[PDB]
């Protein structure tokens, strides 16, 4: 006799326990694995760090306010400077991995609000200036979350990003982002959200510095609301574990 | 020479013909197939997935996330209306841009049942009861809860399970209905009413929101593939 | 075959199919007979026209361009791509990765241009269409030696006949084509974003083989793509906004949907 | 080497096909593939969810 | 393709015209600036301009980069 | 694994779901049925509307105040003007039926109070 | 095979085949040998040309319309319907409900129009015919982007070739088509009477792809319907009166039949 | 998959047919259906009427 | 190419020909058939039904 | 005459088509084959042979 | 099928696959797994497009030439040879001896020439192409009796039809054709060098059968070779230099390759 | 006298052919000959050379 | 289709022009009255005239309703 609300996930030297979880969403029904002999093209022997690379990394926390539009993180960029995962992508030319993404936000019963947590493949975004393309600094934040805007961005010969929330930066309806693997953090029912993503690409491996295979978006569809005397500072924390990570093409460290 | 006779239709280009033609690269070896997740074989596997409905699409709400929020509160009464829209899956601006509606706008006809899922997003303390109703056509739309009570309805009680599903069945004289506006193939009306008032304690917010998702049942299908009235063009994109 | 309705009667139990948790990320699989009484209705409907093949396998104009038998523009060129038009682009971008053969058709037409030349009698016109794969020499003039087409595929066609048609297989160096690419071709992350070499299909050149007449004539070629033998992966939300460029996904912010008068209005305002 | 298949017909007949070219990219479109599997995009949860049972217990 | 084909340089003024060549491009390379200087087979800052730097050192200045079949342009407002 | 607190009742084109129910009280242990041949007296063939008459009808709501004494409803009179149940009792001389009565009142944890819901036969006043 | 005559001789009995009651609603089934002496005549006749298929399965002009290569009318449009013509309409309306596939043929012709333009040499003309199903975007101009025909069926045809021909299946949302509809599309009973959406088959658009010449030309398209694989129900009395409208059954009162001189006249007056 | 049928001939031979397309709305017209049943429109009475017997007795 | 010879009558439109043509809607699923009363298969089933004769067709 | 329908692509010259054509010299007897050394069947048998690389390709 | 990679681990032994002697004239046959650790990679690649057949079996323009319906040039002549063009010549000369059948195609086009003649209406033009084997009589004029083609092969063709096409077998007196001939046709060693009679394939003549019009017209014929059923022997180094003549191998001295900036430069200067 | 062969297909179907003429120089190109033997041009030495062994001893 | 496209109004005069749109109709909507007033994307009585009421409040007055491809007209004799 147990409760389906309580779940524990153990990876490497890390373990996460949640007493209020909806369940786990599994990619497209596909658990991550290693590349097989009949699907490979590169011929050198791969390296598999395992426990050293496959483990939970916890990022900075963001504050959910009553007027927050939302945040986004490129998965490969998010962990590019973190531990041996970062070192291994620094010294190698090709990498391959899946993910376990855990989002955390607790609050009391009085606190209300709902967040969509979605893992979007190839989240290619658009620049405010139509002729130009969005700058790398604007598109990527390695150790910090990237924020959406509520108002439209002004286009004046710049390399900014159209970070409109109701267009999800990709010029599409935000309510239709449900085709992609996703879960909802509803403060009255939920506490955390978990998605297990497999490796998704048109090639068997890829360079991990010039391509971001997946992007994590957290978007509040219902705003945060509390009566006076309740806690006013509510953070959101993101924890990510690489899975079945392998690397090929060893050479001098650096990206150029 | 074997004697032959050419029939009408010879040497014409019909953009939906199915013929064999000579390859311009003989004996080209293609790249082998790898296994990719999430393979699609029918557009009805996409239509059967939920997506959030913009019910509050009034004025400047469309340029915001407020179009998707359905407001509810605590009233000094009972039986007042929450929302209403018609059963027009591809024509109504409430549905026409949802994943189901986008797929429908490529086809002239549609058939099958629909699933509307409603999720409460208030405080855990907040309690409420709601009547979700469907009326087939022939009379007008109901203007009172008692008139709506006479059709196909569900009484939704809010509690631990925060989501309730209202199935709209196929009740039609024809097997198919036009996706475009048409009074012959009318669909009916979908409404919501307050069965009991929203009740909260002190220090909880008495104003809440509800969310709606629309998905297709396993008897749904479409017909007559056509062009969409949603994308247009004036010059070649560069 | 689509599913058939099952007949049900009245119920009074602890079974609760209408109540669920949408926070799980799961679409409820409720039938109508879970919330009402239903009769038995055998369903003979079929989802045959909703297959990815039938949905994509129709010819579509993707580009058209002109050239003349005299004057500066004697030949035409075009880099093969389906992103120049709106309709096939929007259908294809329902997915992230596609894999298909192509059927290619051409509609070539000619029109006499105004001039003061007299006694003009025109002979029949033959046209040459030449495909150059990416990397090969390209024609600097109408009489350029590259029109020898020793290896490059060519199609000669005389006005009044059926349209020319040929089959092209899957040519990607990668396992699947890409409709979207979140990255750069430079490891430094500098340079153009969303651009890669996975879907490069070469250039098309078109010319008159003869001039035909002593007066001016202008030809137009229209190109038609038909995808065959299709495979697709990862469904994506449809394009809400109006395309602006061929090379990127840039757009202008637009309302989630159309606006009515109130939340109880049964009409479109 | 002729292939006899069934034509699309209403509810409630065959045709013949021969291939002429050698490449198989020259063949006609596959319009009769009626295979479906919506359980990837829909219901993609680790633990199975029965309809009559509460989603969370 | 030219990087950032629309920008305003407010200020020696360095006008960037870094470009990329598609596998399809194979024609002769021609570079032209407008308001001034032409390159065919103000002063260019890069000796190896063929590699991909058409930048120059000095209204609206337009950089035209042409390699058949590709054609690219970049407009810069110098204030 | 489920909760005895959650129950769903489906009748005709209507369905009621409650997440907090004590249970169901069944009359005198007797589920309603139709009249049998060995208990009848009237000889013409009866009519049975079923889904058209047997379905949930929702009445007006009353307000529970701090000083409210209570309310009463005659079942046959309560639905005498409602739908085909009302029409069928209007055109016929004899009728026969049972009932399912569902009472609803929600409030938060702080709210306190207790109501008796009773079905009284022949409540002659 | 039609029935064969049976030989009979003389009779004297209480059998009365010649006497009956037409009030019953029953047609008497008397053979000639019931009222006279007959020989035996084997009959080899066949009712093969009286089948509903043979009776309906011939091509018929239902509409024709014009367009020009220059000037205000550059393209043509027509809502598909067989009620515009008299002959096929009258044959079809022998029945209440029909169900058939369609075979569609086009005859497109061009004529040179009078003008003062000189040195006119004309190139060959190609035409585009596009079918838009009910609900889709329609072309506001000859150069409208909708002519891209990404999904809508299109047929390109060059002057001098065979006529274009295509097969269309049964497209009704209802089980059978309706020739007659006693009712309204509005539940209120207000609005137009005899009008419904059961037999809506979309619109047809036609244009020149090229202008061909520097002088004016005018094209005409003629549309031909051929019903195939026919089913019909409920026979109806033939149309005595001259059709007046395409949308309804309105008429002008006419005599039951022609008039002679007297009731014994053996000629037609 | 060829079909051999009989041609219309006089009183007192075969032809061959192959289907090329996949839809069955593309096939040729059915011109040889010689089925008749006039007893719906004619003689549609509840009680059968014998020819030699009086219609009403 | 198999060698062929085209005979007189090629590319002509005879309004009573019986040929197979390509469908403009591939794989369209039609509405199933229901059973309707009074189905006709031969115009001689209609001719065999009585109808009243206007014998006194004189003047008005 | 067997009834036929001509499809798009008829009477076009695609320089990489693979068809049978009539011979302009009927019944010509060709010179028999002799055995010659060094026969090639794939250009990848030539690519697999070494050749000297000009690494110092600078100036004259 | 191309070979598949074999997986290997670490080694420490007297086996030395990386060390050899290139003085032997032998190409080393080392796999990657001889000098590094490798995984197992099944390879599905195929060398199907690298066969001598696919490499050579495409049509190629080898020559084109003009003639007029009036004036001095009434007919055209050309000695069949593939050395006039650059592309097919360079592909063929990868080998010393070849042996193939030929597929021959013609593209004939006509153009109206400027003149002051008036009221010009032109009839359709028919062309005659005649092949004369080496030794036979040749036409001194357009009306020469040799056009009777009693034995010589001829092809008549009318403007507007498909291009004419015929198959020619291997016609060499020797067992195989020769791309290179180190010698003379004279035993004395005097006379022209590199010239022999092994690859002589006769001459081609072309004319108008009718003049068609009262105004001037000029036709051009383009000839296309396609080698079929190919055999080749003795591979040869590719032509580094630009061809100068059709009859010999003469050339202008050219650099072994392009020049960079230094021996460590990773770009092309 | 029809010949059924296999078409070029991808990794990870038949076609039919009939000859019409009498000369065999009229036939189509042989595009499916995938025979290789590089050991003439490469490794053409009188004594065989093993990979692991020194070339000269 | 306009309801009662021929009628005589004998008498403020209300001229009805209620219309219906076919599924085929999809072009832009244009309304014109003749004898006066034009509607494109005397006074009209309905704020939501797009829904289907082209009635106006005031010889022969003609109402022209045009949505491609459908075209309808209504003639009213005001006495």
């Amino acid at each position: 006799g147990y409760s389906d609300r309580a779940r524990s996930i153990t990876l490497g030297n890390s373990t996460i326990t949640t007493q209020e979880c909806a369940n786990v969403v599994v990619g497209y029904g596909v658990w991550p694995d290693y590349l097989k002999d009949s699907e490979a093209t590169a011929e050198d022997q791969p390296t598999q760090p395992d426990v050293a690379t496959c483990r939970f990394y916890t990022l900075d926390s963001v504050q959910w306010q009553k007027t927050s539009p939302g945040w986004w993180w490129k998965l490969p960029d998010a962990l590019s400077n973190l531990g041996l995962f970062g070192q291994n992508m620094q010294y190698h030319y090709l990498g391959r991995t899946g993910y376990t993404v855990h989002v955390q936000c607790n609050a009391s019963k009085f606190h209300q609000g709902c967040l969509l947590v979605v893992c979007v493949p190839e989240a290619e975004m658009g620049c405010a200036t139509l002729d130009n393309t969005p700058s790398s600094a604007e598109l990527l934040g390695g150790d910090s979350a990237k924020e959406f805007a509520d108002k439209p961005v002004a286009s004046g010969s710049n390399k900014l990003v159209q970070r409109v929330v109701y267009n999800a930066g990709m010029g599409v309806g935000v309510g239709n982002l449900t085709i992609f693997p996703h879960q909802w953090i509803n403060l009255r029912t939920n506490n955390s959200a978990t998605i297990v993503m497999p490796y998704t690409n048109s090639v068997p491996m890829d360079n991990m510095f010039r391509h971001n295979n997946v992007t994590l978006m957290v978007i509040p569809f219902v705003p945060l609301d509390y009566c006076p005397g309740s806690t006013t500072y509510v953070p959101i924390t993101v924890t990510i574990a690489p899975m079945c990570a392998e690397y090929n093409g060893l050479r001098l460290a650096g990206h150029q | 020479g074997l004697p032959t006779m050419n029939t009408p239709g010879s040497c014409q280009f019909l953009t939906s013909d199915d013929f064999q033609s000579p390859s311009a690269m003989p004996q080209y070896d293609v790249t082998p197939e790898m296994r990719i997740p999430g393979e699609v074989k029918n557009l009805m596997e996409i239509a059967e997935v939920d997506s959030v409905v913009p019910v509050q699409n009034v004025g400047e709400k469309v340029n915001s996330m407020e179009a998707y929020q359905i407001p509810v509160r605590s009233n000094e009464g009972s039986g007042t209306q929450v929302f209403g829209f018609p059963l027009q899956p591809g024509y109504s601006s409430v549905f026409s841009r949802t994943l189901l509606g986008e797929i429908l706008n490529y086809y002239t006809h549609w058939s099958g049942s629909i699933k509307l899922t409603f999720m409460f997003c208030g405080s855990a303390m907040a309690t409420g009861k709601f009547l979700l109703a469907y009326s087939p056509p022939g009379a007008g739309a109901p203007t009172k809860r008692v008139d709506a009570m006479l059709g196909t309805h569900v009484v939704w009680d809010v509690g631990l399970q925060s989501s309730c599903v209202l199935c709209i069945p196929w009740i039609s004289q024809t097997h198919y209905r036009y996706v475009t506006s048409d009074e012959y193939t009318a669909g009916g009306f979908i409404t919501c009413w307050y069965q009991t008032n929203i009740v909260v304690p002190a220090d909880a917010q008495s104003s809440c929101y509800i969310m709606c998702f629309v998905s297709a049942c396993n008897d749904f299908s479409v017909r007559l593939l056509k062009d969409t009235p949603f994308i247009s063009q004036q010059n070649f994109f560069q | 075959r689509v599913a058939d309705t099952v007949g049900t009667g009245p119920t009074n139990s602890e079974a609760i199919p209408a109540l669920t948790a949408a926070e799980t990320g799961h679409t409820s699989q409720v039938v109508p007979g879970d919330t009402m009484q239903t009769r038995h209705v055998k369903n003979y409907h079929s989802r045959s026209e909703s297959t990815i093949e039938n949905f994509l396998c129709r010819s579509a104009c993707v580009y058209f361009t002109e050239y003349e038998n005299s004057g500066a523009k004697r030949y035409a060129e075009w880099v093969l791509t389906p992103r120049q038009a709106a309709q096939l682009r929007r259908k294809l971008e329902f997915f992230t990765y596609v894999r298909f053969d192509l059927e290619l058709t051409f509609v070539i037409t000619s029109t006499q241009q105004p001039s003061t030349t007299q006694n003009q009698d025109a002979q029949i016109l033959t046209h040459q269409i030449m495909y150059v794969p990416p990397g090969g020499p390209v024609p600097d003039k109408v009489d350029s030696y590259v029109w020898q087409t020793s290896t490059n595929p060519s199609v000669f066609w005389t006005e009044g006949n059926a349209p020319p048609r040929m089959s092209i297989p899957f040519l990607s160096i990668g396992n699947a084509y890409s409709n979207f690419y979140d990255g750069w071709s430079e490891f430094s992350r500098n340079g153009v974003y969303g651009i890669n070499t996975l879907n490069n299909m070469g250039t098309l050149y078109a010319r008159h083989v003869n001039a035909g007449s002593t007066g001016p004539i202008k030809s137009t070629i229209r190109i038609y793509f038909k995808p065959k033998h299709v495979k697709a992966w990862i469904p994506r939300p449809p394009r809400l906004c109006q395309y602006e460029k061929a090379k990127n996904v840039n757009f202008q912010p637009s309302g989630v949907t159309t606006t009515r008068q109130s939340i109880t209005t049964m009409t479109n305002t | 080497g002729a292939q006899v298949s069934t034509q699309k017909t209403g509810a409630h007949i065959h045709y013949t096909n021969i291939n002429y070219y050698k490449d198989a990219a020259s063949n006609s479109a596959n319009r009769q593939d009626f295979t479906q599997d919506p359980g990837k995009f829909t219901e993609p949860v680790k633990d199975i969810m029965i309809k009559s049972l509460p989603a969370l217990n | 393709s030219i990087t950032t084909p629309e920008e305003m340089i407010e200020k020696t003024a360095y006008l960037p015209c870094k470009f990329t060549l598609s596998p399809e491009d194979q024609g002769p390379l021609d570079i032209e600036w407008l308001i001034i200087i032409l390159y065919s087979g103000v002063h260019f800052t890069s000796n190896d301009l063929k590699s991909g730097d058409a930048s120059i050192n000095v209204g609206t200045y337009q950089c035209k980069v042409k390699k058949a079949p590709g054609v690219a342009n970049k407009k810069i407002h110098l204030v």
